[PDB]
């Protein structure tokens, strides 16, 4: 006697997913969106290589601590890994205006061009290789950071400074400078034989005059003296106008901005990888056409979107048994 | 299941069948054998896969964390950052893990209701001229060849042959 | 659809009924004529119309932003800001796509539904005293005029009247 | 209801079932009682406790709030602060609202179709030997006692006994 | 032979909708939720007009830029209009205090009542219609701020100022003023004798102290000089204290605050239409009874709630074919 | 003649639950998720106390208000209770440096230990006795905050001070100092007999220089003059600088950091109930196994997740009749 059944395809997969009732329900054909793996390395992103800042900090990078030649002159970026706890950073103690502004500045920068906008032998009626410190050695030998002046006393006087540097260029200018607070007034005479000094900075849009701290205070890298750092950007036919009598690191480097556009700053304690990816994230690359991952939140370049899953599988088939 | 078939009146599924997601075993004086029914197969191919490809298109916008930075005196905004981060991190989380569950039950469901309507599509047409064995299976009171066998996966089953 | 009736052993839709969303056509001595079930149809309304109240109720507490100004020097509070703005403008946009979604197929096979339980309410009534066609329709084995027919619409159909 | 079972053919529940949700009333020469199916009551205990389970679960892991404070000159990341902790907040409300609503009819629907499904496992059953009352209810055209109402309970009702 | 069939509507409407598994389904009928469409138009928000800065920014406003006379006794606003990048700003250039905590405040604020709290006659020992520039010119003349007063010295001579003044009035006070930085000492001299200055401020809450800064800087407008403005918030029965020697910029008209209640500072470019709404946006009105909407973000008044959607169809009825 | 029924549970529960479609539908079975009860009480969270400000504030107790006595040593705690508007603060008018910031530092601390770093003894050449003011009253006469001095000129003197201490404990030290800014010069000589004075202080971190104004101001609590407040924590082993030629306001008693750990600032209105909870709420503690609640946002303690929900109720049974 003749028959016609209906029925369901059922195969020898294993693949589970989960339900709002049931978990681990097998079933014929499964999709999984999740993307868990990653390269450990650190790579170019699209053929542009990221800089790697290694025991240097955007600081001791940009202001040219001694021990951060590697960075003297960089090239185009993608984007900028800082480690954890840099240890090259204010070589001579001290701080930085409005770091974490500028290091936000940085994200949207993929390229600089160093450039001498006041040369070192310019200064006729004043010291200018006289400004080093046993707190910045350049191989076991004082010295000081590279893209700035530390100006000294010549023949027992300080004449006030007038400087200005207009921007010829047709990019942005990053301009940095510094202030020497002194631990006492014996060492104010002995570097700038005027008493009571200043710093005057001003563009079409800066306005601020500084005045140096003497004070006694504790050591760091065996200094009580302390420099304290500011920046400016220098517009496209702006100038900026410096005036002093004292205590004034003056620039000689600046730092066109030659290059906008994506970037990040990343915090990772690896190095370079010699590769090529896609997506990069601070603890490895990732190559994946899955739409999601759980590798790490900050991400840069085409990637899958974050999500804090340890497994994302989708039914397509059937319940097997 | 919700509605029955799928492990349900039906047993088990067949290793057999290896062409098609739903079918048909068919034995006659000419033999035995599987088939795949191709519309409704078809079809929950392409609602499965439109329900990928909808899952995967509509949280193409999410949340991409970038990373900010604050010193020693910016505590409260840092800890309003990372909160916050937080927070979209874990509304994101929830709504893939969550619309995962849900539609991966009713991809289930959908199977299963696929199974049941094919049955029903068989029954409907067969009325008298087979008996239902429970078990989704008919047995003729007539003799169906090969030919009566795909008039009746096709649809066009000729009712007009007696069964007494 | 998921419960087998629209575009299921029903072939189309009647464009003659309109008064209902489901509802009967009868062929008798005294003639033929559309009626619409009024429960079912009712029940339905209430049902849908519900639904978008629900919907439109649930998000009555979305995410205004407001305007904030930054300088020159408040730019990672100020992406910061633009950042979450943007996050909650994400997870509203998705959550009302998704809703939309969801509930539009819920919908549809809430139709379906109630289409194939009416049909299975006059099924169940008829037994024996009609033969089902296979496509809604019920051929009946004795003479039902429009009190019967009346009388099989609001559920009320009195069996005894044997019919071989 | 969805699959047409609850407050659908069978009108209303028992008050007398009390070791299950879904079940057997029988009627024979040695007399009448209620009995719960074991096997589609606990399935259905299982899927309703996990489900509370993973609504509970998934949202484990919300948003809290913390409190900063700001002064009389940081009014902008003050009403920042205040506008996305409101933002996560009225997320998550929603999210806790809607999941409910949604599983609650998910679930109502999940019992509709248990007690259908188990109507039609005595259906299939019985088939020649009882008939449909149409309200939930087998009448034998044979003598039923209690181990052949058992054996249709537990499934293995032998069909081999003839009824006209 | 009789026979009863079980159906379902169907019609000729051709609106579909959506779903998770297929997409452009075709319904009976359907509820459209997402309005799309807006006036173009800036207008009344509930019959309450609103302000609508022209090519002055907040700043030229408060401060009186002569080229803002549109705005010297502003009436009741719902919100306030600004444009992307007014043209009319600080005309002598310089900065604003707190500029946007300050425009923060203009958003709880819906009326100003200008009175004037220190009239310019009262001045007998300085000179107080001197203080004019031909960076801030009114009809080719040189001019000033309307709302403050730029003293200079008379006979050769500035006494130092004692000005107190208690907002008597029921509101708080809105009270505004300003220092000079001068580019030269010649120019201190010349303006106010005294070559080393101060201005000092104190209320119950603010304790602040101004010296002036003279340096060298680029030329905004003509002017290598620099105004400094500031504000503060005067309670109901606190005074407010004045102390200078020099390059003192006092205020003339202060602003009552006699409304508070929601506002905002809406940027468009769009100009006045004579209409009246209960929504509007930055590119124009919105008139609909919908939840939804698709136009802007920055929404104002009783509005739909917005969403980044280009389509939000809902089923109502069934499938059609 | 012999029959089989097929059918479910219904009982007498009136308990109802809303699905998408329809509201208020009766069932058998039925779980509410919701917690909407609290004690109305503040209590210790897992038997550690909290510390409830009366109507002081946290400058009222740190700087050591004369009227906050009750809290001159206080044990460790859970969380801070402070009122939405504490009367005493600041008895001597003026401000707090970075207050905020400061309240948000004792968030993540549950223990200080008051150590006298500077004894109000050592001071040979300056009164250290006579910094007291109507303003700041203990039972009715002239007194001061007890954690710092207010020191004085003597013999119409006030020799420039250099005092240095070194943090040799092993926990962070909060360090708070102050400075007098006087209404007039008179005053000035009057306290300091130096017309032009300053106050340094430097750490490793640390550099600032204070300089007092002296201005005429409206009077609070009877005082033109001000108190401004600073603060800094002390890394183990360093140490901290202070110089100055008047206008100091030394510390004395500063406070040992010996318990970091989850901790908050509530406000709150209510006292202390003598009760133990896990979960804790500004209005309440609350004693649920409960997923979620809808008392209060700011929660403290192994607590439900805060929903803005008046009802949430889950079905688990079917449908009733
Ligand atoms: C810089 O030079 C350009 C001409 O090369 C001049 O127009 C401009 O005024 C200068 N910038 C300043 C602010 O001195
Ligand atoms: C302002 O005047 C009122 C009396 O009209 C007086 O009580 C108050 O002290 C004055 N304000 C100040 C701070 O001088
Ligand atoms: C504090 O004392 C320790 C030794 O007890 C010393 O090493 C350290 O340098 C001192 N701190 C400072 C910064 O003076």
């Amino acid at each position: 006697q003749d028959q016609i059944c209906i029925g369901y395809h059922a195969n020898n997969s294993t693949e589970q997913v989960d339900t709002i009732m049931e978990k681990n329900v097998t079933v014929t054909h499964a999709q999984d969106i999740l993307e868990k793996t990653h390269n450990g390395k650190l790579c170019d992103l699209d053929g542009v290589k990221p800089l790697i800042l290694r025991d240097c900090s955007v600081a001791g990078w940009l202001l040219g601590n001694p021990m951060c030649d590697e960075f003297i002159n960089v090239p185009e970026w993608s984007y900028i890994v800082e480690k954890a706890n840099p240890t090259n950073d204010l070589c001579y103690p001290g701080s930085f205006n409005d770091y974490e502004e500028l290091k936000h500045l940085l994200s949207r920068i993929n390229h600089f061009e160093k450039i001498q906008i006041i040369p070192k032998s310019s200064w006729s009626d004043h010291e200018a290789s006289s400004g080093v410190s046993s707190a910045c050695p350049y191989l076991g030998s004082p010295s000081f950071f590279r893209n700035v002046v530390w100006l000294i006393k010549k023949n027992s006087t300080y004449p006030t400074i007038k400087k200005s540097y207009n921007n010829t260029n047709q990019e942005d200018l990053l301009v940095l400078w510094g202030i020497h607070h002194p631990n006492d007034a014996a060492e104010q005479t002995r570097l700038y034989q005027n008493p009571t000094t200043y710093i005057s900075i001003g563009t079409s849009t800066l306005n601020q005059r500084l005045v140096p701290k003497i004070a006694t205070r504790s050591k760091v890298n065996g200094q009580s003296g302390r420099m304290e750092f500011f920046w400016t950007i220098l517009k496209p036919n702006d100038a900026i106008n410096f005036e002093s009598n004292g205590n004034f690191i003056a620039p000689e480097y600046a730092y066109k901005i030659v290059k906008k556009g994506d970037s990040a700053i990343m915090k990772s304690e690896l190095e370079y990888g010699n590769c090529n990816t896609k997506c990069q994230t601070p603890m490895g690359a990732i190559n994946s056409s899955m739409p999601f991952h759980n590798i790490h939140p900050l991400t840069i370049g085409e990637c899958p979107k974050y999500v804090k899953s340890n497994r994302l599988v989708l039914a397509t088939g059937l319940r097997n048994s | 299941g919700l509605f029955g078939a799928i492990a349900g009146f039906i047993e088990g599924g067949w290793q057999g069948m290896v062409d098609g997601w739903y079918g048909y075993h068919h034995s006659n004086e000419q033999g035995s054998g599987y088939a795949a029914d191709k519309e409704s197969t078809q079809k929950a191919i392409d609602g499965v896969t439109n329900k990928v490809n909808s899952i995967i298109d509509k949280m193409n916008t999410q949340f991409e964390a970038v990373g900010r930075e604050f010193n020693n005196l910016e505590r409260r905004i840092e800890n309003l950052n990372k909160k916050m981060e937080d927070g979209f991190l874990d509304v994101w989380t929830y709504n893939a893990e969550l619309l995962v569950l849900m539609e991966n039950e009713r991809t289930l469901d959908f199977h299963d209701s696929n199974v049941k309507n094919l049955y029903d599509k068989v029954r409907l047409q067969l009325r008298d001229n087979a008996k239902e064995l429970g078990n989704g299976c008919f047995e003729f009171y007539h003799k169906c060849d090969n030919e009566c066998m795909e008039s009746i996966r096709n649809g066009t089953y000729n009712y007009p042959q007696y069964s007494e």
